[PDB]
């Protein structure tokens, strides 16, 4: 590794673009290839990614590759090319090439920016379902996701201190339904986000 | 356009200003908004407050004109501060620029020009002032000339005088600056290795050894959560790492990596995911840690193996 970005995260909103610049730390100038993929089922268990090219997927990544000198900064351009009804979350991999009995063993660092490529009007609606096992579910009704930290169950519409709190610190994502595990049958729920909403819980 | 009495005095005040990330450049940052210093509905001693630096060449307080303006006409403007800032825990410091005016207060009339802090009085329509506000903000952008995220601190004292006459006091200021940098996240080995192999007792080898390693995350942040990887290209999707003999892909030698990082110990298999709870412009100082490579040979082939490993640093999705 002889480089570094900033910056790890963004959220491209508007259609506007932002940029990530590229660090040499390195004194013997280097290049570095830049691509993007498409994260697939976000923060749940099934999550994959998978390459999309730099015009016809959702980000438009310029550009793919660059000369890196000594102690200066590129900059990598990322404008979104649609903006999206739902959310949508990218990484952007800036690897070097490098190209020009022992064992050798070389060891490269790579880092990928996770962009966020955000809808226009930004709603959060979530949707509590009951599963077969009776547990409750939390379906990602709203386009954003959802990032909930605690869950307070509540016996009744006030919380009180009779209520189970559970901490989760987990993400939930647009169309995507979270189990919280839990199959006893409240009748509410009260959840904090990061930066108190009340809902009926079915009791299906 | 009402105004209570006031008498210029000293004062001590402690002023905070963000959190303000690092990543986006910095806006306006106000330590005081127009602040009454002197006021007065009878008598007009407070109509040419002037605010001096006490060294016109020292940062530690600020360094700004200490002496009254000497030319009748006035300055309209803004004077700049030079003024020093410490970060707490580093006890680094970094001179950034302060920016402040004052404006005249009438009773009968409405001038509100801007003036340097030393600048001379004026009239309003043949009208002397009465009293005096005080404007003191950290321009746009400037906390991005901050080198690393941090509580950087800085004590301000201003002299409260009538120009040319008696100084009423000092103001001393307390401005404390809570800088984020939340997109900042590094990793450096300072130092490709060899495994200093040798053989054992039975026919077998073994080899170990350790690369130390720099890291860093944005902090003043919150509680974050990264996702690290590790992969070989002759990855076979077993989840074991492997070297094969150059210029003979047939064979094939096992190898294993370990890491502390931070005082937290870990293995990983070939392609899978590890978060990091951090609870467990970029800044050079890092939390160290060491991967740690190790391998166990029996009836092995001489000539040269290689083995290239990629490590990627993401956040994850399952975060906050
Ligand atoms: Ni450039
Ligand atoms: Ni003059
Ligand atoms: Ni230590």
């Amino acid at each position: 590794a002889n480089f570094m970005i900033y910056p790890i995260s963004k959220d491209l909103k508007n259609g506007n673009s932002e940029l990530v610049r590229v660090y040499s730390k390195s004194k013997e100038i280097q290049y570095i290839k830049i691509y993007t993929k498409k994260i697939i089922n976000p923060g749940t268990t099934e999550e994959y990614e998978v390459d999309i090219p730099n015009w016809d997927g959702g980000l438009v990544v310029t550009p793919q590759k660059v000369i890196l000198p000594a102690g200066a900064s590129k900059s990598i351009r990322l404008t979104q090319f649609k903006i999206p009804k739902k959310e949508e979350v990218y990484r952007v991999y800036f690897e070097a090439v490098k190209p020009d009995l022992t064992i050798e063993i070389s060891i490269n660092i790579i880092y990928a920016a996770l962009i966020r490529s955000l809808p226009s009007e930004q709603n959060i609606s979530l949707n509590i379902s009951r599963n077969a096992k009776k547990n409750i579910i939390i379906y990602n009704n709203g386009n954003v996701r959802a990032g909930v930290k605690d869950i307070y169950f509540c016996k009744s519409s006030n919380i009180d201190d009779n209520c189970v709190k559970k901490a989760y610190n987990k993400n939930i994502y647009p169309e995507k339904s979270f189990d919280t595990l839990v199959n006893n049958n409240f009748s509410y729920v009260f959840i904090k986000l990061n930066h108190g909403l009340i809902q009926l819980k079915v009791p299906a | 356009h009402h105004h209570h009495d006031k008498n210029p005095g000293s004062e001590n005040m402690t002023n905070t200003i963000g959190p303000h990330d690092r990543g986006g450049s910095s806006p306006i940052y106000n330590i005081l908004n127009s602040y009454l210093t002197a006021y007065n509905g009878s008598h007009h001693l407070y109509d040419r407050m002037s605010f001096l630096c006490l060294s016109s060449q020292n940062t530690l307080n600020g360094a700004c004109p200490s002496s009254d303006a000497p030319g009748t006409a006035t300055i309209d403007g803004e004077t700049n501060i030079t003024l020093q800032f410490t970060e707490k825990r580093s006890l680094i410091k970094r001179e950034l620029q302060i920016k402040g005016y004052k404006q005249f207060l009438f009773k009968n009339a409405n001038c509100p020009s801007k003036l340097a802090l030393n600048s001379s009085h004026f009239q309003c329509n043949r009208e002397q002032a009465s009293g005096a506000t005080l404007s003191l903000y950290i321009p746009a952008g400037e906390l991005n000339k901050l080198p690393f995220g941090g509580v950087w601190n800085a004590v301000l004292k201003l002299n409260v005088k009538r120009r040319y006459d008696t100084t009423y006091g000092t103001y001393t200021i307390n401005i404390t600056v809570n800088l984020t940098d939340k997109g900042n996240i590094q990793i450096w080995l300072p130092q490709r290795v060899d495994l200093n192999l040798r053989p054992t007792g039975g026919g077998t080898y073994i080899g170990r050894n350790s690369v130390d390693m720099c890291f860093y995350d944005g902090y003043s942040t919150n509680s974050s959560s990264l996702e690290i990887r590790f992969q070989d290209d002759n990855s076979k999707s077993d989840g074991k790492f492997y070297l094969k003999k150059i210029n003979d892909d047939s064979k094939e030698l096992v190898y294993t990596l370990s890491l502390l990082l931070a005082g937290k110990n870990l293995t990983p298999t070939n392609g899978q995911a590890l978060n990091i709870n951090t609870a467990s412009s970029v800044p050079v100082l890092c939390w160290p840690g060491r991967l740690q490579l190790d391998a166990k040979v029996k009836n092995p082939e001489a000539g040269q193996y290689m083995g290239n490993i990629k490590i990627t640093f993401t956040p994850s999705s399952q975060t906050l």
